[PDB]
């Protein structure tokens, strides 16, 4: 169902897109995984520890 | 044609204003006449500087009112209206007059 | 004697009376950082004055969003109370 | 709003009392700068005590961990709401879901 | 030395914001070099105007709330940080927004001057609900590049400003997305040439040929240190 | 008892910086190391940076 | 009455004007009067607040005041409570829409007027004038004034025979037009009489 | 460097 | 809107066929632009005979 939903959107089925590099402008070999992860900011902030 | 009479005490300020006005004109319309400098009014004043008496004791002040005559030859739709929202810097009395 | 809530902060110069009113205490809002003064709160006899005036801790910034005061029945100057 | 959730975000965001869940359904008057004002539909409305529900939004204040608990209205003016529906999104909530 | 030179041959506008541009003809291998260099420069170093200081009347700090509106004041500052302005003559202007009555406050309600152009007449800012409510904010629009934030601009500002002016972060760069492609050029006698299809996505305020010209001048004046001195 | 009772509520706005701690929902802890520019990011062929 | 006023001689060059508007001979006097009024009011109000320079600027039938003060917090009070109050009264005084801005004065020891005011205050609360003068001079020097002079005059220490005393430190060139000489004056209304305080503060020379 | 500058010499100001 | 021009500070000539052009300072994310552009041109475009 993840693959079938990735086929409803026009995305590649493997979940992996070829990505170029912003520094050199040239392709990363062996396509990498891009997606959306729900990332959280925990309350261990660095200018309360320094 | 829109004649524009800029009047101010500070000359630099007046100049700045004039330039701004020209810019405003030139983007919207076409063939801005130009910033023509008229004669400056040097309204002088003498006063006695002593509280009581000393008549040869005097200060001579003056107010230099500068004039800038900007004219706009073709008033378009876009151009004339542009000045409504485009207020100029303070201490510069402008005086637009079409025809 | 008792301690006092006045802007007339000592030794320290025209770097005390700033984010406050003429009668003392931080004047609300502002871009306060570290080493500022929020509530002028210093006593005489404690040429023998000192600086207990609660200031802003080292390293923090911020905006004074709220000031609460249910103080010793008297906090007022001649009239804000 | 977590794109990949489990659907238990709704129950946690309602059942923890950080959102202003509507007590009696109906429409809205929405003064809201200070309080959500909800006009009540007649079936849920008592015969005496004519009555419209005025919800207090808790704006920027201190939590126990120095974070900021803040409620924001997620309903517009003149919009139907039902009993048990949410009206104001608390901290870490997005339209009644749970957005950590 | 049998090299050539490229020109901007066809500049198509797909919309007012998203717009491609060709480059023709490029030499063999130069396509990815110029494309990546123009990408890095066109994403880092373009000048665009943005909102810097917002001044609302009857306000204490940005974390308060106001009479008659939907969005709170932090929401208003975020929706103003997204604004897209295009001034022509000056480099620092002050706009005015005044509106009363029930209904949303678009960006088209700002009482414009002559040399400022607000290119998004459906940008929403507020949702005025009370008919007795009013809002009168005075925005200040500077012009720069990069990203300069409120913390660094807390002491950097020299002109002693009065207290009550909310400081909004400055997102100055009007370029948001840029992609280049190295196709095969259709040259009638050469097969070893290529074209560069730069696909920009702007803020609506920048003109793409002007942006490409400025990025090219930036690259040439940076390389003059290699050219002249050693 | 207590005489002068003045409570002042500051509100710092902390952004994100090299040294904070982020995490997903799966146990993937992390201390955010470099805050890159937009250009140096790995962009796919559509143009969007990751 | 030997000396020329240091501000007045430099208005065309290094010093700017306070009232900054244009008006024809018709409305000029009235405008001046209004300015005088508003300024007077402001002085009366913000005495306890350390206020240096009120700058009036009226474009398009609307008065823009700019108050330079050392402590904005006491002039502003709670965020937009005191300022707002001031505004309506200003408007009333003028008879036009008012707008008050408040500039924060960095280094009130280097602002001459403020210093003068402080000195006056000190005099009023019965300190040794000389010690006050010294303090004024020293502080300015510490702060980074290229030079400072202060002068106090008349009934010093309640003495029957009035005299003037003055302390200079650093360099205070008055004949040099391009010198930024912040000059200002004040008056201590003591029990024995008035004590006039002048103070010159030389920030540095402007090159143009 | 002069190869790249002469390559970009067309559309500058 | 004014950019930082550098000074070429060093040519550490190790041998007659060796160099190290220390070069400072550039805008943030411009060293990679100049370096990658020069590297690709010097690799695959510089004229000569063999």
């Amino acid at each position: 169902e993840i693959k079938e939903l990735l086929k409803l959107g026009d995305l590649p089925t493997s979940g992996q897109i070829r990505l170029y590099d912003g520094r050199t402008g040239e392709q990363f070999e062996r396509p990498v995984t891009v997606g959306y992860m729900y990332m959280l900011k925990l309350n261990h902030l660095v200018d309360d520890k320094m | 044609r829109i004649r524009i009479r800029l009047k101010a005490f500070d000359h630099r300020l007046i100049d700045q204003a004039t330039a701004e006005i020209v810019e405003t004109a030139k983007r919207t319309g076409a063939q801005v006449r130009g910033p023509i400098p008229l004669p400056t009014r040097k309204e002088r004043f003498t006063v006695l500087i002593s509280p009581h008496v000393n008549k040869d004791a005097r200060d001579q002040y003056e107010i230099r009112t500068h004039l800038r005559l900007v004219d706009i030859v073709e008033p378009t739709e876009k151009t004339v209206d542009a000045l409504m929202r485009l207020d100029l810097a303070a201490g510069v009395d402008v005086q637009i007059s079409l025809g | 004697g008792p301690e006092e809530i006045t802007a007339d902060i000592p030794n320290v110069g025209e770097a005390a009376l700033s984010k406050l009113d003429e009668s003392g205490i931080v004047y609300i809002g502002a871009e306060v950082t570290g080493g500022d003064i929020l509530v002028g709160k210093v006593t005489p006899k404690g040429s023998d004055v000192k600086d207990s005036s609660l200031r802003v801790p080292n390293g923090v910034s911020g905006t004074v969003i709220d000031v609460q005061v249910f103080t010793r029945d008297g906090v007022e100057k001649d009239k804000r109370a | 709003k977590p794109l990949v959730g489990t659907g238990m975000e709704r129950a946690v965001a309602v059942d923890s009392g950080v959102t202003a869940v509507a007590k009696r359904g109906g429409v809205v008057q929405y003064v809201d700068a200070s309080r959500i004002v909800i006009k009540v539909n007649e079936d849920e409305m008592y015969p005496g005590e004519a009555g419209i529900d005025i919800y207090n939004l808790t704006k920027y204040t201190r939590s126990n961990q120095n974070t900021c608990i803040n409620q924001m209205p997620c309903v517009s003016l003149g919009e139907p709401v039902e009993r048990g529906d949410v009206l104001a999104d608390g901290p870490s909530t997005d339209l009644g879901e749970l957005a950590l | 030395t049998e090299f050539l030179k490229p020109r901007l041959v066809d500049i198509e506008q797909v919309s007012s914001t998203h717009a491609k541009v060709t480059l023709e003809p490029l030499e063999r291998g130069f396509g990815h070099t110029l494309g990546n260099a123009l990408r890095r420069i066109l994403l880092s170093s373009m000048p665009g105007c943005a909102v810097t200081e917002v001044e609302i009347d009857g306000v204490l700090h940005e974390y308060s709330t106001k009479e008659g509106v939907q969005e709170d004041i932090l929401e208003i500052l975020l929706n103003l940080k997204g604004l897209a302005v295009r001034v022509q003559g000056k480099d620092e202007v002050i706009l005015t927004l005044n509106k009363s009555g029930i209904g949303p406050v678009t960006a088209a309600d700002i009482t414009h001057d002559g040399d400022v152009e607000i290119v998004k007449p459906q940008h929403v800012i507020c949702h005025l609900t009370d008919e007795n409510a009013s809002i009168s904010m005075r925005i200040k629009v500077q012009r720069g590049r990069g990203y300069v934030p409120a913390s660094t601009r807390i002491h950097s500002e020299e002109d002693e400003r009065p207290i009550g002016r909310l400081l909004v972060d400055a997102c100055y760069s009007p370029v948001e997305r840029i992609a280049y492609n190295v196709e095969a050029a259709r040259v009638e006698q050469r097969t070893d040439l290529d074209k560069l299809v730069i696909e920009m996505e702007t803020n609506g305020t920048i003109d793409p040929e002007e942006a490409i010209r400025r990025a090219a001048t930036i690259l040439a004046e940076q390389l003059e240190a290699f050219v002249d001195l050693r | 008892g207590v005489l002068k009772i003045v409570k002042v509520y500051l509100a710092v706005k902390r952004r994100i910086q090299p040294g904070d701690k982020m995490a997903g929902r799966h146990g993937n802890k992390g201390v955010i190391s470099k805050i890159n520019p937009i250009e140096d990011m790995p962009y796919d062929e559509n143009g969007t940076p990751v | 009455g030997q000396k020329v006023h240091p501000n007045g001689i430099r208005l065309g060059i290094v010093k700017p004007w306070n009232s900054t508007w244009f008006a024809n001979t018709k409305e000029f006097a009235d405008n001046l009067d209004s300015d005088f009024k508003v300024r007077q009011y402001l002085t009366k109000e913000l005495a306890k607040a350390s206020v240096s320079r009120i700058v009036i600027e009226r474009p398009a039938k609307s008065i823009r005041v700019t108050i330079h003060t050392a402590r904005p917090g006491i002039v502003i009070g709670k965020k937009g409570e005191d300022v707002e109050k001031l505004r309506k009264v200003v408007a009333d005084i003028a008879g036009v829409p008012a707008q008050i801005n408040i500039a924060e004065v960095r280094k009130p020891e280097l602002d001459a007027k403020l210093v003068a005011d402080s000195i006056t205050s000190q005099l009023e609360r019965r300190v040794m004038f000389r010690r006050a003068m010294k303090r004024a001079v020293q502080n300015a020097m510490r702060l980074g004034a290229k030079g400072i002079k202060v002068e106090v005059s008349g009934r010093l220490g309640g003495a029957e025979i009035a005299r003037t005393e003055w302390y200079r430190e650093g360099r205070v060139p008055l004949h040099t037009l391009r010198a930024d000489i912040d000059y200002n004056t004040s008056e201590a209304h003591t029990t024995y009489g008035v004590i006039g305080v002048k103070v010159w503060i030389f920030k540095g020379e402007i090159l143009g």
